[PDB]
C-alpha cells in the first residue's frame, strides 16, 4: 500500500500511475481538525467581533494611553535630570515652552 | 452656518480669554464643534468627531 | 564674537591652500591626523575640509584614549594582585589614574544626550561638599550625607 | 592545571551529547565518571594551592571579548579562596552525582544526553564561580539557568515538568535582569567589570536593591521560591545538583563576592525565608519536597548571617560548603528510596531490609541537617545562630526555624525507617551496584573531612556569650526532634492547610498577576492591533 | 592606491556638481510676453 | 567596491542569458560570486580611511556609492544570507523576482545619494506586491498593507530629499549639511518609523512575513529591516541630529511602547511565523533607540545587534519553513512531540530560540550588553525599563517551546540532507559571532 | 440632515456572533470542590472531625 519515492542513487521517478501510495513528503502531514481550523479562522479574523463600547474605550485608554503618558513623563524627568547633571541650560524640547535656544551642546565649549 | 459660527465664536473667545495665539484655541473650537455635531449620534461618534 | 563675510572667505581660501599642500605629497596616514586644523568658525560644517580632518583627528584621539584606558586597567589589576590585603592603601594612586582615564575617554565624546560618566563619584562628592558648606554657613540642616574621604578604591 | 577541570567537564558534555551514538550508554558510564575524577584531581590541586597555601592565580584566556568603544571585557579566570572552595565542592558533588546516574538512569532512554547535560551544568557552575569579571559570572549564571531548564523539563510528555521548567526560566530571567542592571550601574561608576576595581565603600541604595533582587532568584528567597518546590518534576540527580550546589548557592556567592548588600534587608528576608521554608516543609508529604523546603530554610540561614557581623560572609560560605554535601546525600538517598519502593509519599514508607550504607548515609545526613553536636552541619549552623544573637529579631526567628527544622527532619527519619512498613505487598526491588557504594563513600568522606578541616577560619573563635545562650540551639533542636518522633500535632488544621498551600504565593500569581498579564496582552492585541487598527 | 587623492577628487566632483546645479536653478521667466524681466535677451519676434 | 557593484549588476543580467534549465545553478554560482566580491571589498577596505573606506562615482551624484561601518556590515550580511534564499526558491519567475529584489536592496545599502537611495530601495515595490500576493499561498491583504505603507513612508522621505536638494543644492551624504527644520526631519523620520517596524506602524510586517515564501521571509527579516539603520546612520543623524535631540522624550516613548506592546502581542500568537515576526518588531526597538542616542556606544551597538538579528531571525524562519514543508501546519497546537520525532530539527530550533533570548554564547548577548550600556549612558531608567520587560520574550518563547517539546505524535517529521545544508552556514556564523568575532 | 455619519459603517454591533455551544476540556473529577473562604470555621473543630481524627487512639 506504500512505496519509497526517494532514490539515493539518483534514478528517482514519480510513479504517478502506481496503485500503491508513494511515501513522499505528503506522508508525514498532520491531520487537521474541523474545530481547530474554525478556531484558527476565528482568532485571525477577530476584527469582525470588535465593538466600540465604553468598556473597550476605557481599557484601551487606561492601558495604552496610560502607559504612553507614564513613559513620556518619565522620559521628560530623565531629560530634566540629565540637563541639571550636565550643567547644560534648559534645552528647547519640542513641546516644552522654553525661552532658550539651547539644543546640542558645543563640543568646544566647557560646561 | 451654525457649526461654523460655533467654531469661529469659540476660537475667538478662547484667544481673547487666553490672550495668546495658540494651537489650543483651534483644538477647543474644533472639539466644541464636534461635540455639537455628535449630540445624538451613537457611541463611537462622540469620541471621533471632537477629535477629527 | 562676530565673523564677517570677508574673514569667512579668507579662512576658506586658507583652508583650500592647506588642502593643496596636503595633496602635494602622498600620505598613508592622511585620515589619522596628529594635529587639528585650528579655526574660529561658528559651525565646523561650514568648511568641509576642516570638518572631515578634525573628525578624523577626534577618532584617532578616542582610539588612543580607549587603548590607554585598557593599559591603565592592566596595571591596576596587576598592582591589586601583587599587594594582597595591602591593596587598598598601595593601589589608591593607580586606581585614581585609571578612573581619570575612563572619565576622559567617556566624557570627551559622550554625545548630545549622554550624561557625564562619574567614574569615582567625584562629581557627587563635590556636590555634597558644596551642599555641606552652604548648609553649615547658612545654618540650614542638610538632608544629605556629608562628603566622604574615599568613596571608591581610588576616587 | 586550573583550566583542566572546566575542559574535562565540557569535553564530557560534548562527547556524551554529540558523539553518544558512538560512545553508547556504557561509553557515557565511563567517560562521564572518568572526566569527573580527573576534574576532582585538578580541583583538589587548586584547593590546596589557593586556599591552604594562599596562592591566587589569574588565567586570561583572551582579551577583548566585548570591545565596543570604552566598554571592554576579557575572558579571564581568577582562582581566589572563594573560587577554590566552591570549585572543590561543586566538582566533588558532581562526580558523586555522575557515579549515581550510572544505575539510576539506566531505565531512561537518553542516558547519554542526561550525562551531557550534567557535565555542561557542572562546567557552567565552574565558570560562574571562577570568573574574574562580572560578564564571566553572567555567562555562568545563564548557563546554569539554561541547563536547569533543559534538565527539569527532561520528561517532555509531562505537562508538569514543562511548566516547572518554564517557571524556573521566567523567575531566573527576572533575577538576571536585575543583575544586569546592577552590573551596568557598577561598570558606569567604577570604570571596570573586574572585582578588584569593583570595590566601592559607599554604594547608592538602588544598586544594593538590584543586587539583592538578582540574588534572591537563584537562591530561592521569599517571593522567588515558587520554582524550587516545582523543580521536583525533574529526575533525582538534577535535584541533588541544583539544590545542593549549582543553583541555590550562586545567589549567596554573588552577595559574598561583592559586599554591596544592606544589613537591614538581608537579615529580615533571610529569617523570613528560613521560617517560611521550615513551615512549608512541615506540611509536605513528598520526600523530595521536604528536602527542598529544608534547602530553602538553610538558604535563609545563610542569607540572614550576612547581616549579623563582618565574618558573616565567611560563615555563609562555610555553611554553604557544609550544606552541599549532606543535602546532596539526602537527595541521592531519597531517590534510591523512591526507586526501591516505587513511591514518593512518606505515608507508604516503612522499615524494610536494605543496604547498610544507604541507611547510615541517610541517618548521618539527617543528623547534620538536624544539628547533632560534633558534626560539620552543627559547627556551621552554631556559628550562625551564636553570632546572630546581637540582632534580636533575626535570632528569634532563626531559633524558631531550628525548631521546625528539627521537627520535620526527625519526622522524616521516623517515617522512612522506624515506622512499620507502609507500602503494598507487591514485588519491588532496586539492586545497588558498587558504583552507588562509591558515590556514598565519596559523600561520607566529604562529611568526615568537613569535621576535621572545618568550614571557616573563625568557626571555633569564641563568641562571648553566656553558656545558656551558647547551648540553646542544641536544646531547641533536641526538643524539636523529640516532638517530631512523637508525631505530635503542632498547628490547627487551618494552618496546616495554609502551610500545605505554601502560603498561596502561586495562587496569588495565577489569580491576579497572570490574569493581568493576559489582559494586557488582550488589550495590546485583540483590542488594538487586530481590532481598532485592522481593516474589515 | 592613493586614498587621499581619491577622496579629494570625489569631494571636488560633488562640489562642482552642486555648484552647477545651483547655477542651473537660477531661472528667470521665459515668457514671450514678459519683456521686462528679459530685456537684455536677444530675441526676434515674427508676429 | 567596483567588483562588488559589477557582480551585483551581473546577477540580474545572467538570468536573461541562461538556458531556463540551468537557472538555479547559475543563480547559486552568481550568489557565491557576489559573496566573494563582498569579501574582496572587505579586503580592499582599509581601516586607515576612518570616514569612508571607499567611494566610487560613475559620472553623477546619483551614481555615488561608498561603504562605511554600517554599510559594510549590512552588505556582508546580505551577501552571506542570499545563497540560502536562492536554494530555497524554485522556478524562473521566483528566481527573477528574488534576484531583482536582492540587487535593488544591495545597491541601496551602498548608495550615498538620498534620491538614488530612494530610487533603488523602492524599485522593489511591485515585486513584493506580486511575491506576497502569489496565486495559492499568498494574501492580497498583506501585499496591499506592505505596499501602501512603503509608498507613503518613502514618498515622505522623497519630499524631504527634494527640499534638501533645493535648499542646500545637493543631497549627497558626502557634502556636510545641517538642517534644523522639523518638517524635513519628520519626513526623513517617517520612513524609518515605518520600515523598521515601530508601533503603531508595524502592522504591515507580520502579514507580509506570514504570506511570503520562506526565501522572502528570510530576506525580509534578515536584511530588509536593517535598511532603516543604514538610512538613520547615513541619511538622518548627519543632517537631522538637532531634531532627534529635540524629540528624544518622544522617540523614547514610541520605542519603549513598541517594545512593550509588541512583546504583549507576541503572547497571543498561535502561528510560528507570527511569533517570529513579532519578536523581530520587539528587537528593532532597542536598535532604534540606541542609534538615536547619537553616541559611539549606541551606533556600534545598534549595528552589532542588527547583525545578530540578521543571523538569528533567518535561522528561525528557515526552521519554521522546513517544519511547514514537513507538516503543512504552522499552528503550535497541531505540532507536538517534536523533541522525540525530530531530534535534529529540535536541537537547532532550541539553539536558535536560545539565541533569540540573548544568551551569553550568542551574538545577541554581546549586542544587547552594548546597547544597554549606551542606554545606561543616557539614563539609568532608560536601561532599566528595557531590561525589566525582556521577561515577556521569555514567557512566550518558553510557552512555545513547551507546547512543541512534548506530547503524542504519530509522524516522523525531521530535516532532510538539504535542510541541514541550508542552516549549517547560519549555525557556524552564529557560533563564531557568539564567541566574539563580531 | 444627511451626513457621512449616517452612511459610515460604524463598529457598534458584532458582525460575527460566536457559536453558543462551546467546548469544555475533560478534567479529572473532584467529588467535593466547594472553596473554603473562611480561615476560621466551626468545621475545623466539628464534633464529627474530633471523633474521626482527633480522638481515636493511635
Ligand atoms: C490612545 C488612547 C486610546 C486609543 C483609542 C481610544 C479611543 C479612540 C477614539 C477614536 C475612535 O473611536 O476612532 C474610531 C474611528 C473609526 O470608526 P470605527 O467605529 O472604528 O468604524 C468605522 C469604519 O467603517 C471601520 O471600518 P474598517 O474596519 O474597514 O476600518 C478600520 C480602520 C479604522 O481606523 C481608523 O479609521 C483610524 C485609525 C487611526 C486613528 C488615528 C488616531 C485615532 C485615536 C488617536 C487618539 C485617541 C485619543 C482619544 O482601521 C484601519 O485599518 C486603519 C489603521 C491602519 C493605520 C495605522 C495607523 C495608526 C495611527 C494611530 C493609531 C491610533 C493610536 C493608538 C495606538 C497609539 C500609538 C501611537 O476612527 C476615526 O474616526 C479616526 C479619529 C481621529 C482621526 C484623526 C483625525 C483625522 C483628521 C481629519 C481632519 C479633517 C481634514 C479636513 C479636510 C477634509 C477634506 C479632505
Ligand atoms: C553588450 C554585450 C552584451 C552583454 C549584455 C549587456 C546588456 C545589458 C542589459 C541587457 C540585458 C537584457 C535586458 C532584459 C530586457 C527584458 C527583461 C525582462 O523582460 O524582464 C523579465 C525577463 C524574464 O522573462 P520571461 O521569464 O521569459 O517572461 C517574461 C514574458 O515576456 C512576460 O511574462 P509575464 O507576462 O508572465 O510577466 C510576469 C512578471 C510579473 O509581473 C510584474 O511583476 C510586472 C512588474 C513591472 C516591472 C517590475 C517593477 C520592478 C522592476 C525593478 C527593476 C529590476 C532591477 C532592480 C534594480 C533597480 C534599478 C533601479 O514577472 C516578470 O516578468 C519578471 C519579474 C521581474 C522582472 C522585472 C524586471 C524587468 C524590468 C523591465 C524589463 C525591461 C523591458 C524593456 C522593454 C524593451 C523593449 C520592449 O527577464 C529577466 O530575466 C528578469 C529581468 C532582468 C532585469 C534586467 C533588465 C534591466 C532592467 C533594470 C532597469 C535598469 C535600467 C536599464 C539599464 C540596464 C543596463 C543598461
Ligand atoms: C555539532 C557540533 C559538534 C562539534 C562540537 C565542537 C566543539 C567546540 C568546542 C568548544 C570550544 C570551547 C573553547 C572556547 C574558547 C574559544 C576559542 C577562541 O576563541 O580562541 C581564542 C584563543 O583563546 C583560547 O584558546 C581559549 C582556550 C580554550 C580552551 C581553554 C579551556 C577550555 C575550557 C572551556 C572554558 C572556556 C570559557 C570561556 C568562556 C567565554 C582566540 O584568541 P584571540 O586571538 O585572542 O581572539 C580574539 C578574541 N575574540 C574571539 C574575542 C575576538
Ligand atoms: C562556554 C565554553 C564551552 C561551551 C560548551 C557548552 C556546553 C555544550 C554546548 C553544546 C551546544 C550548545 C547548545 C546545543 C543545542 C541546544 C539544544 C540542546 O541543548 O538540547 C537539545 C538536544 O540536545 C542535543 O542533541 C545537543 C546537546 C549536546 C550538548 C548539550 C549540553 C548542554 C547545552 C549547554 C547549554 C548551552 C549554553 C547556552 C547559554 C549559555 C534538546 O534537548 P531537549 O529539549 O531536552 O529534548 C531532548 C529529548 N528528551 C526529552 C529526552 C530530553
Ligand atoms: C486618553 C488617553 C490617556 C487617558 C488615560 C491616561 C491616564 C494616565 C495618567 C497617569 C499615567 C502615569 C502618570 C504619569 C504622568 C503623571 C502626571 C504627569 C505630570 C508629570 O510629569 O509629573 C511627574 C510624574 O512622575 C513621573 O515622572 C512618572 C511617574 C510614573 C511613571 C512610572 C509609573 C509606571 C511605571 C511603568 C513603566 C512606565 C515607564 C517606563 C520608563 C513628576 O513631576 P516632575 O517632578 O517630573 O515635574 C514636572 C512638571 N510637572
Ligand atoms: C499629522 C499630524 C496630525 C496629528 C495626529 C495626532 C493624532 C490625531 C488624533 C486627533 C487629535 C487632535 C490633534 C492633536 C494633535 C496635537 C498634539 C497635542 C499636543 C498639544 O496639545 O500641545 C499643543 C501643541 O501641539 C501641536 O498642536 C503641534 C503638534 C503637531 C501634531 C503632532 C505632529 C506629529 C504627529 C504625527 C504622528 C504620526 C502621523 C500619522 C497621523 C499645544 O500647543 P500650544 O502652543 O497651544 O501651548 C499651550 C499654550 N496655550
Ligand atoms: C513575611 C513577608 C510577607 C510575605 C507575604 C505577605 C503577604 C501579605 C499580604 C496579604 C495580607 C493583606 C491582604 C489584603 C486584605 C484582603 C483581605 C481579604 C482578601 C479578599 O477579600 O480578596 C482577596 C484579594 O486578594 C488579595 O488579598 C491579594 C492582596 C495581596 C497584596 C499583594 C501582596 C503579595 C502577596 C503574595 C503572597 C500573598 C498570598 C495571599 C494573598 C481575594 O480576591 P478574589 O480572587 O477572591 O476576588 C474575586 C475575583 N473577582
Ligand atoms: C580556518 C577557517 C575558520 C572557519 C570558521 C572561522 C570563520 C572566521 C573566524 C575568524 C574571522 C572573524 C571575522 C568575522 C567578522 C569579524 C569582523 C571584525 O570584527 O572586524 C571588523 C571589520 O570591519 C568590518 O566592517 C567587517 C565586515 C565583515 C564582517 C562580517 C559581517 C557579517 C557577515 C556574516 C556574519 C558571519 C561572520 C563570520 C572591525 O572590528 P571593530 O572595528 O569593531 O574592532 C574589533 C573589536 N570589536
Ligand atoms: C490636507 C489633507 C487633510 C487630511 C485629509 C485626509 C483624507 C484621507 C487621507 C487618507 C490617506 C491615506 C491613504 C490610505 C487609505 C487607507 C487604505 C485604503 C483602504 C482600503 O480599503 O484599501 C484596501 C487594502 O488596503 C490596505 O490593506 C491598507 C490598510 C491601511 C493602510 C494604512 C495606511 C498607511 C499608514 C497610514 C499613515 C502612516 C503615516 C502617515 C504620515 C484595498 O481596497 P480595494 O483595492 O479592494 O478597493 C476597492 C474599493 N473599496
Ligand atoms: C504628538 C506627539 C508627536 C508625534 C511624533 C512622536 C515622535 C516623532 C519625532 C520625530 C523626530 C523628528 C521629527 C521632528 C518633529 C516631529 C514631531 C515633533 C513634535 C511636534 O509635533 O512638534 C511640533 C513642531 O514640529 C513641526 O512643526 C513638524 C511636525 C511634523 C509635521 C507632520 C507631517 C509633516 C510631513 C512633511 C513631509 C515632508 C515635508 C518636507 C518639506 C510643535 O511643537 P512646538 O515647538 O510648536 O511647541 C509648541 C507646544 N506648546
Amino acid at each position: 500500500s506504500s512505496r519509497i519515492a526517494g532514490d539515493t542513487t539518483g534514478k528517482y521517478t514519480p510513479n504517478i500511475f502506481s496503485p500503491e501510495t508513494p511515501m513522499d513528503r505528503s506522508f508525514s502531514h498532520v491531520p487537521k481538525n474541523p474545530f481547530w481550523e474554525a478556531w484558527v479562522f476565528r482568532r485571525d479574523n477577530i476584527q469582525r467581533e470588535f465593538v466600540w463600547t465604553w468598556q473597550t474605550i476605557f481599557d484601551l485608554a487606561t492601558f495604552v494611553g496610560g502607559l504612553y503618558v507614564a513613559m513620556y513623563a518619565t522620559a521628560s524627568f530623565c531629560s530634566r535630570q540629565n540637563d541639571k547633571r550636565n550643567g547644560y541650560p534648559e534645552r528647547n524640547y519640542y513641546f516644552s515652552d522654553s525661552k532658550s535656544n539651547f539644543v546640542i551642546p558645543d563640543e568646544r565649549e566647557f560646561y | 452656518t451654525l457649526l461654523g459660527a460655533i467654531f469661529c465664536a469659540t476660537d475667538a473667545l478662547y484667544e481673547n480669554y487666553s490672550g495668546k495665539k495658540s494651537y489650543t484655541s483651534g483644538m477647543v473650537a474644533g472639539a466644541a464643534t464636534g461635540a455639537v455635531f455628535a449630540i445624538g449620534r451613537p457611541l463611537p461618534q462622540p469620541l471621533v468627531w471632537p477629535l477629527v | 564674537t562676530t565673523a564677517t563675510i570677508e574673514e569667512r572667505r579668507a579662512f576658506h581660501k586658507e583652508v583650500l591652500d592647506i588642502v593643496q599642500s596636503k595633496l602635494a605629497n602622498k600620505n598613508s596616514e592622511w585620515a589619522r591626523p596628529e594635529e587639528p586644523i585650528l579655526h574660529n568658525l561658528k559651525s565646523e560644517k561650514e568648511e568641509p575640509h576642516v570638518y572631515y580632518h578634525n573628525n578624523n583627528f577626534r577618532v584617532t584621539r578616542q582610539l588612543i584614549h580607549f587603548e590607554k584606558t585598557k593599559i591603565f586597567e592592566d596595571e591596576l589589576d596587576k598592582c591589586m594582585r601583587t599587594h594582597g590585603e595591602a591593596k587598598y592603601r598601595k593601589c589608591q594612586e593607580i586606581a585614581k589614574r585609571f578612573q581619570a582615564s575612563c572619565r576622559v575617554a567617556s566624557n570627551l565624546e559622550r554625545g548630545p544626550n549622554a550624561r557625564k560618566r562619574d567614574v569615582g563619584f567625584i562629581y557627587q562628592n563635590n556636590k555634597l561638599r558644596e551642599l555641606e558648606k552652604d548648609a553649615k554657613e547658612l545654618g540650614l540642616n542638610n538632608p544629605f550625607p556629608p562628603s566622604s574621604p574615599r568613596t571608591t578604591i581610588g576616587y | 592545571m586550573f583550566l583542566l577541570a572546566v575542559y574535562f567537564l565540557f569535553f564530557s558534555a560534548i562527547a556524551n551529547g554529540f558523539f553518544g551514538r558512538y560512545l553508547g550508554v556504557r561509553g557515557s558510564q565511563l567517560l562521564g565518571p572518568s572526566a569527573l575524577f580527573l576534574a576532582l584531581l585538578c580541583s583538589g590541586t587548586i584547593f590546596y594551592e589557593v586556599c591552604i597555601q594562599g596562592c591566587s592565580t589569574n588565567i586570561k584566556l583572551f582579551e577583548n571579548f566585548v570591545y565596543s568603544n570604552e566598554l571592554n571585557v576579557s575572558a579571564s579566570f581568577l582562582y581566589d579562596p572563594l573560587a577554590a572552595t566552591m570549585t572543590l565542592t561543586v566538582v566533588w558533588i558532581s562526580c558523586a552525582v555522575h557515579a549515581y546516574q550510572n544505575l539510576y538512569m539506566r531505565g531512561d532512554g537518553s542516558q547519554t544526553l542526561f550525562t551531557s547535560y550534567l557535565s555542561a551544568f557542572t562546567g557552567f557552575m565552574l565558570i560562574l564561580v571562577a570568573g574574574q569579571n562580572l560578564v564571566m559570572l553572567f555567562i555562568g549564571w545563564e548557563g546554569i539557568g539554561v541547563c536547569s531548564y533543559l534538565l527539569i523539563g527532561y520528561y517532555g510528555s509531562r505537562v508538569s515538568a514543562v511548566k516547572s521548567a518554564n517557571k524556573s526560566l521566567i523567575v531566573n530571567k527576572i533575577s538576571d535582569g536585575f543583575l544586569l542592571g546592577s552590573m551596568l550601574y557598577l561598570w558606569f561608576y567604577t570604570g571596570s567589570f573586574s572585582y578588584c576595581s569593583l570595590a566601592t565603600f559607599q554604594i547608592p541604595d538602588v544598586v544594593s536593591i538590584l543586587v539583592l533582587l538578582g540574588a534572591i532568584g537563584k537562591s530561592s528567597q521569599l517571593f522567588f521560591h515558587v520554582w524550587l518546590a516545582d523543580a521536583m518534576e525533574g529526575p533525582t540527580p538534577v535535584s541533588a545538583l541544583i539544590h545542593a550546589a549549582t543553583l541555590v548557592t550562586a545567589g549567596i556567592y554573588v552577595l559574598c563576592k561583592l559586599n554591596l548588600h544592606s544589613q537591614s534587608a538581608v537579615g529580615i528576608l533571610g529569617a523570613a525565608t528560613a521560617l517560611m521554608g521550615g513551615l512549608f516543609g512541615l506540611a509536605a508529604n513528598d520526600l523530595k519536597r521536604v528536602i527542598a523546603f529544608s534547602t530553602c530554610s538553610q538558604l535563609g540561614y545563610m542569607m540572614a548571617v550576612l547581616s549579623t557581623c563582618d565574618d558573616g560572609a565567611d560563615f555563609a560560605m562555610g555553611h554553604l560548603v557544609s550544606h552541599a554535601g549532606f543535602k546532596a546525600t539526602l537527595f541521592l538517598s531519597a531517590g534510591l528510596s523512591i526507586a526501591k519502593e516505587n513511591n514518593n509519599f512518606l505515608n507508604r514508607y516503612g522499615s524494610r531490609q536494605g543496604s547498610p550504607t544507604l541507611s547510615f548515609a541517610t541517618t548521618i545526613a539527617s543528623l547534620n541537617l538536624l544539628g547533632f553536636p560534633e558534626l560539620g552541619g552543627f559547627y556551621s549552623k552554631e556559628s550562625i545562630l551564636n553570632n546572630a544573637y546581637i540582632n534580636q529579631g533575626v535570632s528569634i526567628i532563626l531559633t524558631l526555624a531550628t525548631f521546625l527544622t528539627a521537627f520535620y527532619t526527625s519526622k522524616v527519619l521516623a517515617q522512612l525507617y522506624l515506622f512499620p512498613y507502609g507500602n503494598g505487598r507487591q514485588q519491588k526491588s532496586f539492586d545497588i551496584d558498587a558504583t552507588t557504594l562509591i558515590c556514598f563513600g565519596l559523600l561520607l568522606s566529604e562529611m568526615l573531612l568537613r569535621i576535621f578541616t572545618g568550614s571557616s577560619l573563625s568557626q571555633n573563635m569564641t563568641t562571648n556569650l553566656p553558656a545558656h545562650i551558647k547551648n540553646l540551639p542544641f536544646w531547641v533542636a533536641l526538643s524539636g526532634a523529640l516532638s517530631g518522633l512523637a508525631t505530635t500535632n503542632l498547628f490547627s488544621s487551618n494552618f496546616m492547610r495554609f502551610f500545605g498551600n505554601r502560603g498561596g504565593f502561586d495562587v496569588f500569581y495565577a489569580r491576579k498577576c497572570s490574569n493581568v498579564f493576559y489582559h494586557n496582552a488582550y488589550v495590546s492585541y485583540t483590542l488594538l492591533d487586530r481590532g481598532f487598527l485592522k481593516l474589515y | 592606491v592613493d586614498s587621499q587623492a581619491e577622496w579629494y577628487a570625489e569631494y571636488d566632483k560633488l562640489e562642482k556638481a552642486r555648484q552647477k546645479r545651483r547655477i542651473w536653478k537660477w531661472r528667470d521667466s521665459d515668457s514671450r510676453d514678459e519683456y521686462a524681466i528679459n530685456a537684455e535677451e536677444p530675441v526676434i519676434y515674427i508676429r | 567596491m567596483s567588483l562588488y557593484l559589477f557582480m551585483l549588476f551581473l546577477q540580474p543580467l545572467s538570468l536573461s542569458f541562461v538556458s531556463r534549465s540551468f537557472s538555479k545553478i547559475s543563480s547559486l554560482m552568481m550568489s557565491f560570486a557576489t559573496l566573494w566580491s563582498a569579501v574582496y571589498m572587505w579586503f580592499t577596505s582599509n581601516g586607515a580611511n576612518q570616514t569612508f573606506y571607499q567611494v566610487v562615482s560613475w559620472g553623477s551624484d546619483w551614481s555615488t556609492f561608498g561603504v562605511c561601518y554600517t554599510s559594510l556590515y549590512i552588505s556582508l550580511l546580505c551577501a552571506f544570507i542570499f545563497p540560502i534564499c536562492v536554494i530555497l526558491v524554485q522556478g524562473y519567475r521566483a528566481l527573477s523576482i528574488l534576484i531583482c529584489i536582492q540587487t535593488a536592496v544591495s545597491l541601496s545599502i551602498v548608495s550615498l545619494h538620498m534620491l538614488a537611495f530612494y530610487a533603488l530601495f523602492e524599485s522593489s515595490l511591485l515585486l513584493f506586491f506580486i511575491l506576497i500576493g502569489r496565486r495559492k499561498y499568498g494574501s492580497l491583504s498583506a501585499a496591499y498593507n506592505i505596499s501602501i505603507y512603503t509608498f507613503i513612508s518613502a514618498l515622505g522621505f522623497l519630499i524631504s530629499a527634494f527640499w534638501l536638494n533645493w535648499s542646500f543644492g545637493s543631497v549627497c551624504a558626502l557634502l556636510p549639511n545641517e538642517e534644523a527644520n522639523s518638517f524635513v526631519a519628520f519626513g526623513i523620520f517617517i520612513l524609518l518609523w515605518v520600515k523598521a517596524p515601530l508601533v503603531p506602524f508595524h502592522l504591515w510586517l507580520p502579514e507580509a512575513h506570514v504570506y511570503a515564501p520562506t526565501a522572502g521571509s528570510v530576506l525580509l527579516a534578515g536584511v530588509l529591516l536593517k535598511i532603516s539603520i543604514v538610512g538613520l546612520h547615513v541619511f538622518f543623524l548627519p543632517i537631522c541630529a538637532s531634531s532627534i535631540v529635540k524629540a528624544f522624550p518622544l522617540i523614547l516613548s514610541i520605542c519603549l511602547g513598541s517594545f512593550i506592546f509588541s512583546s504583549f502581542s507576541t503572547l497571543k500568537q498561535i502561528d510560528l511565523k507570527k511569533i517570529v515576526a513579532y519578536s523581530s518588531i520587539s528587537h528593532m526597538a532597542i536598535v532604534f533607540l540606541s542609534s538615536a542616542t547619537n553616541s559611539g556606544l549606541g551606533i556600534q551597538g545598534a549595528v552589532l545587534y542588527c547583525i545578530a538579528h540578521g543571523l538569528i531571525s533567518p535561522g528561525l524562519f528557515l526552521l519554521v519553513g522546513i517544519l511547514y514543508k514537513n507538516t503543512n501546519t504552522k499552528l503550535v497546537f497541531y505540532l507536538r512531540g517534536l523533541s522525540q520525532q525530530a531530534p535534529v530539527w529540535w536541537s537547532v530550533w532550541v539553539f536558535f530560540m536560545l539565541g533569540n533570548l540573548a544568551f551569553p554564547l550568542f551574538p545577541n548577548f554581546i549586542a544587547e550588553v552594548v546597547c544597554l550600556s549606551a542606554l545606561f549612558k543616557n539614563h539609568e531608567l532608560y536601561a532599566y525599563a528595557f531590561i525589566f520587560f525582556s521577561f515577556v520574550g521569555t514567557v512566550y518563547s518558553s510557552t512555545v517551546l513547551g507546547r512543541l517539546k512534548g506530547g503524542v505524535s504519530s509522524q516522523c517529521v525531521d530535516a532532510s540532507r538539504l535542510d541541514v545544508i541550508s542552516w549549517n552556514p547560519l549555525v557556524l556564523a552564529t557560533v563564531v559571532t557568539g564567541i566574539g568575532y563580531m | 440632515v444627511k451626513t457621512l455619519a449616517d452612511y459610515i459603517h460604524w463598529r457598534n454591533k458584532p458582525s460575527s456572533i460566536p457559536p453558543v455551544d462551546e467546548y469544555r476540556p475533560p478534567v479529572p473529577l473532584v467529588n467535593y470542590d466547594k472553596l473554603s473562604t473562611q480561615f476560621f470555621s466551626k468545621l475545623d473543630n466539628d464534633p464529627v472531625i474530633n471523633r474521626v481524627l482527633r480522638a481515636p487512639k493511635v
